[PDB]
RNA sequence: GAUGGGGAAGCUCCGUUUCAAAGGCCUGAUUUUAUGCAGGCCACCAUCGAAAGGGAAUCCGGUUAAGAUUCCGGAACCUGG
RNA sequence: GCUUGUGACGGCCCGUGAAAAUCCACAGGAAGGAAUAGUUUUCAUGCCAGGUCGUACUGAUAACCGCAGCAGGUCUCCAAG
RNA sequence: UUGACAUUGUGAAGAGACGUUUCUUUACUUAUUCAAUGAAGCGGAGCUGGAAUUCAUUUUCCACGUUCUAGCAUUCAAGGUCCCAUUCGGGGCUGAUCCGGGUU
C-alpha cells in the first residue's frame, strides 16, 4: 500500500509550522541570582499579538544586573496586567497578578500561569488562552509543591519551580462559533498545514487502513492498540473506553 | 539625514530628536517627585527605626 | 575635601550595575583544562588498589634534598668530556697498549628503565629512586615489589623530571646508583636508614591498605553536618 | 598566586603569528606586465560611423583588450599618442571584442591625430 | 550550506552555534620607527539565496540607416577622498 | 467627470497582515580646548576621483513553448470622443 | 515490548542462600542520562546585632541594601587610607569578610 498520511507529518516538510510573523518564543526570565534570593522589577512595555496563538504576549523589560544595557524577555500576557505595570520577579516577589514567584514561596490555593516544569525551564504548563494551574498543599520533604493541571491531572513539582501569579489572557476563544470554512482556513494558515481533512474512509486501500470500500465503512474495530506499528495507527488509539459519556468532572 | 544640517534633525530641548515636549516634561516631574520622595522615603524608615 | 563628595553604592539586588569581581572559580575553561582536572578527581573517587595506592607516598623535601645532593655527587659525563675522554683513549690505546684502559674506571648514577631493572635483577644497584608520576603507570608498579623481592632500598621519590637534572635530560623516570666512592660509603647507609624505615619496611602494611574515597568538598560537608547537627 | 580574571569566558590566548620566510621562493621569474600598453590598445576601428566620429566628435575609436578597464585604456592612449583624454566610454562588441569611445580634450585634435596614426 | 564535531564499511549523513582555546576595532606608548607594544571595552557571530522585496544620487532639449535617463548641449545631485 | 496619488477617519478578524543591510538622533561626558590669540570642515564656497558585467530587437494569429511562420499556451504598465 | 548478560561503581536496613556472601524496599557521585547559562555569585564558616537558656556558657535560634509614580542607574566608584616628592599622571588596600577552585 502507500504510505499514509500521518506518517508523512514526520519528515517535516510540507507539515512544518509556519512562524514568520512569530514575536519572539514566550519564556520567563533566566533564573538568574536575583529572582533565586530577591525580586527584580520590569515594566510591561506593549502586551502585543502573536500570530497563530490567540492570548497575547506582554513584552516585560527589565534591567541587566550585571551590564549597563535593557534587557527585554517576552511573557504570555496575564489578564488584568496593563501597560507601565511593574512586574516584580523573585523569591521575595509580592503576590500579586502579573508577578512571578517559586511555587513554594505561593500559599494554597494561589492559581498561576506558565509555570515550570523543572525549576529554571522557564516555562511549560497552563499557557493557552484562560488556563491556570492551582496550588493544592506543599510538602517541605524536598521543597515539593503538589499543582493541578488544566487537563485535571495533579502533579507534583519543586518548590523553586516558577509560575506567574494570575491566568493566561485569551478569555473564552472557544466559545464563538467558527461558522464558516474561511474562518477555520486562516486559523490553521497561521499555524501548520494540518486543514482540510480527508476521512480515511473516503479514501482507497493504498492510503488508508479504512480506504476499502463499495460501501464507506471502517470494516474493523476501529480502536487500535498502543502497540501497534506506525503505519496502523490511525483512530481511536489505546482507547479505554469509547462512546458517550456526559461525565461532570475530572480526577481529584 | 546625512545629507542635512543639525538644526533639521533637532529641537532644543533634552531629547531634541528622542522624546517630545510633554514626555520631556512628563519625564522631569516624574523624576523630582521620586528623588524627593525617595528622602522622604528613608527619614519615616529613619523614625520608625528609632522608635524600636 | 568639602567639594568631592560620598557617593556609595547599593551592589545589592535590584540596583546599582554589579561592580567587576573574581570569577576564576566559574570560568568555562577550554575541554583539555577540564579533563586533566578531572581524571584527578574521578582517579580520587573510587577506592583505589594498594599497589597504586603505594604512590602518593613521596618523599619529604629533607630525605629528598638529601638524595638529590648525593645523587649530583655522580652525574654521567657530558658531551664534551666523553668528547675528549675518546681521543684521549683512542688516540692514544689505539696507537699503544692497554685495550681502551687510558681512563679510570667511573662512577655514574646509573638510568633507563630496562637498564635499572636488570640491575635490581642482578642484585647490583644499592639504592632506587623512582617517580611518584609515571605515566602509564604500569612502567613502574611493580618496581617497589621488585626491590622488596631481591632486597634492594627503594624510595618513592617525587619528580619524574627531577631525575631528568639527575641525568641531564627531560624526565629519567627511575635513577639508581650501585658502585659509590669510598668517602660517599657514610651519607649511603644513613640514607637507606631513613629510607628503609619510610618504604621497603612499611610495604607489607601498604599493600594491605586501599586509597581513595573521599567525596569531594560540597558532598563532604552535607555528609559532616548531617552528623554534627543531626548528631 | 591565584591572578584575576573578571570574565567568566576563556578566549584564545594571543600568540606570536611569525612571518613567512622562505627558503628557495615560488617563481624563479617573475612574470613582466602582462597588459601593458601595446597590449591594452590593439587595433584602430575605422568603420565608415566610427570615422564619423573623428571627424565630428573628436573622439578616438580603438578596439581594446577585453582584459582592460576604462582606466588602463585612459593610461595607454595617453602613453602610446602623447594626448590628454577626458573620458573613456567602453561596450562590448557582440563580436566579442572590446571597443573603446576615447573623446579627446579641446587641445587635440583627434582627426590629426587620426591621420597621424595613419588611417583617415 | 562550508567549519570544532557526532554518525556511516564507504560514496557521504547529521548539526549551523551547534558540548569548540573560533576575533578585530579605537588608539596611546615610542618620536631606534609609522610601530613591536601598552590602555581597553565590543562580539553564542562562515557564506550562498530577490534584474517584481529593502536600497546613496539626473533631468530637459538635440541627435543615428540602427544607440541613448548611457552620445551632444545645457543644467544638477550622490558618494569617497 | 476618468485614471492615479495621497490624507484624516470608519468596518473587518479564534487572520491583527516580513526581515536585514543602511541612515539618523538623543542619553552620556571621556577628552581636547583661548586672549595676542585657537575652537570648530553637521554653515557657504573651492579641489580631485567614481571601476566591472548587461544595454540591439521580438515579446507573439511569424523573433518564446507547443516537430512549423501552428485558430492552443505564456507574467505586467500606459488608455481619447 | 519483555527477560538476561555486558556498560556496573561504593554504604546500609530486613527476608533469606551455608563474619564472607547472593536475593527486595534504599543512602551515596564519580560512570552514564537531561537542561540552562556570555559557565556569577554555589558550598562551608564568619563581622554586625535583637532575643533566649543557664540557676550563667555559648547550648542555639532570628535578622543583616530594592514595592504609592510608564524618571534615572555605564568610564577599574565616590569616599576613606597608603605609597611615587607627586608638575600630571598613575598604583595599591579598603569600599565590597574569609575560606574550598564542584559553573549551576
Amino acid at each position: 500500500g502507500r504510505v499514509i498520511r500521518n506518517q508523512r507529518k514526520g519528515a517535516g516538510s510540507i507539515f512544518t509550522s509556519h512562524t514568520r510573523l512569530r514575536q519572539g518564543a514566550a519564556k520567563l526570565r533566566t533564573l538568574d541570582y536575583a529572582e533565586r534570593h530577591g525580586y527584580i522589577r520590569g515594566i510591561v512595555k506593549q502586551i502585543v499579538h502573536d500570530s497563530g496563538r490567540g492570548a497575547p504576549l506582554a513584552k516585560v523589560v527589565f534591567r541587566d544586573p550585571y551590564k549597563y544595557r535593557l534587557r527585554e524577555e517576552i511573557f504570555i500576557a496575564n489578564e488584568g496586567v496593563h501597560t507601565g505595570q511593574f512586574i516584580y520577579a523573585g523569591k521575595k516577589a509580592s503576590l500579586n497578578v502579573g508577578n512571578v514567584l517559586p511555587l513554594g514561596s505561593v500559599p494554597e490555593g494561589t492559581i498561576v500561569s506558565n509555570v515550570e516544569e523543572k525549576p529554571g525551564d522557564r516555562g511549560a504548563l497552563a499557557r493557552a488562552s484562560g488556563n491556570y494551574v492551582i496550588i493544592i498543599g506543599h510538602n517541605p520533604d524536598e521543597n515539593k509543591t503538589r499543582v493541578r493541571l488544566p487537563s485535571g491531572a495533579k502533579k507534583v513539582i519543586s518548590s523553586d519551580a516558577r509560575g506567574v501569579i494570575g491566568v493566561i489572557a485569551g478569555g473564552g476563544r472557544v466559545d464563538k462559533p467558527l461558522l464558516k470554512a474561511g474562518r477555520a482556513f486562516h486559523k490553521y494558515r497561521l499555524k501548520r498545514n494540518s486543514w482540510p481533512k480527508t476521512r480515511g474512509v473516503a479514501m482507497n486501500p493504498v492510503d488508508h487502513p479504512h480506504g476499502g470500500g463499495n460501501h464507506q465503512h471502517i470494516g474493523k474495530a476501529s480502536t487500535i492498540s498502543r502497540g501497534a506499528v506506525s503505519g496502523q495507527k490511525a483512530g481511536l488509539i489505546a482507547a479505554r473506553r469509547t462512546g458517550l459519556l456526559r461525565g461532570s468532572q475530572k480526577t481529584q | 539625514y546625512a545629507t542635512v544640517s543639525k538644526t533639521h534633525k533637532t529641537v532644543s530641548r533634552a531629547y531634541g530628536g528622542s522624546r517630545c515636549a510633554n514626555c520631556v516634561k512628563e519625564r522631569i516631574i516624574r523624576a523630582f517627585l521620586i528623588e524627593e520622595q525617595k528622602i522622604v522615603k528613608k527619614v519615616v524608615k529613619e523614625q520608625t527605626e528609632a522608635a524600636k | 575635601n568639602p567639594l568631592t563628595h560620598s557617593t556609595p553604592k547599593n551592589f545589592g539586588i535590584g540596583q546599582a550595575v554589579q561592580p567587576k569581581r573574581n570569577l576564576s572559580r566559574y570560568v568555562k575553561w577550554p575541554e583539555y583544562v577540564r579533563v586533566q582536572r578531572q581524571k584527578k578527581i574521578l582517579s580520587i573517587r573510587l577506592k583505589v588498589p594498594p599497589t597504586i595506592a603505594q604512590f602518593q607516598y613521596t618523599l619529604d623535601r629533607n630525605t629528598a634534598a638529601e638524595t638529590f645532593k648525593l645523587f649530583n655527587k655522580y652525574r654521567p659525563e657530558t658531551a664534551a668530556e666523553k668528547k675528549e675522554r675518546l681521543t684521549k683513549e683512542a688516540a692514544a690505546v689505539a696507537e699503544a697498549k692497554s685495550k681502551q684502559d687510558a681512563s679510570p674506571k667511573p662512577y655514574a648514577v646509573k638510568y633507563g628503565l630496562n637498564h635499572v631493572v636488570a640491575l635490581i635483577e642482578n642484585k647490583k644497584a644499592k639504592l632506587v629512586l623512582i617517580a611518584n608520576d609515571v605515566d602509564p603507570i604500569e612502567l613502574v608498579v611493580f618496581l617497589p615489589a621488585l626491590c622488596k623481592k631481591m632486597g634492594v632500598p627503594y624510595a618513592i621519590v617525587k619528580g619524574k623530571a627531577r631525575l631528568g637534572t639527575l641525568v641531564n635530560q627531560k624526565t629519567s623516570a627511575v635513577a639508581a646508583l650501585t658502585e659509590v666512592r669510598a668517602e660517599d660509603e657514610a651519607a649511603l647507609a644513613k640514607l637507606v636508614s631513613t629510607i628503609d624505615a619510610n618504604f621497603a619496611d612499611k610495604y607489607d602494611e601498604v599493600k594491605k591498605h586501599w586509597g581513595g574515597g573521599i567525596l569531594g568538598n560540597k558532598a563532604q560537608a552535607k555528609m559532616d553536618k548531617r552528623a554534627k547537627n543531626s548528631d | 598566586a591565584l591572578k584575576v580574571r573578571t570574565s567568566a569566558t576563556f578566549r584564545l590566548p594571543k600568540t606570536l603569528k611569525l612571518a613567512r620566510a622562505p627558503k628557495y621562493a615560488s617563481k624563479a621569474v617573475p612574470h613582466y606586465n602582462r597588459l601593458d600598453s601595446y597590449k591594452v590598445i590593439e587595433q584602430p576601428i575605422t568603420s565608415e560611423t566610427a570615422m564619423k566620429k573623428v571627424e565630428d566628435g573628436n573622439i578616438l575609436v580603438f578596439q581594446v583588450s577585453m582584459k582592460a578597464n576604462k582606466y588602463q585604456i585612459k593610461k595607454a592612449v595617453k602613453e602610446l599618442y602623447e594626448v590628454d583624454v577626458l573620458k573613456v566610454n567602453t561596450l562590448v562588441r557582440p563580436n566579442g571584442t572590446k571597443k573603446a569611445y576615447v573623446r579627446l580634450t579641446a587641445d587635440y585634435d583627434a582627426l590629426d591625430i587620426a591621420n597621424r596614426i595613419g588611417y583617415i
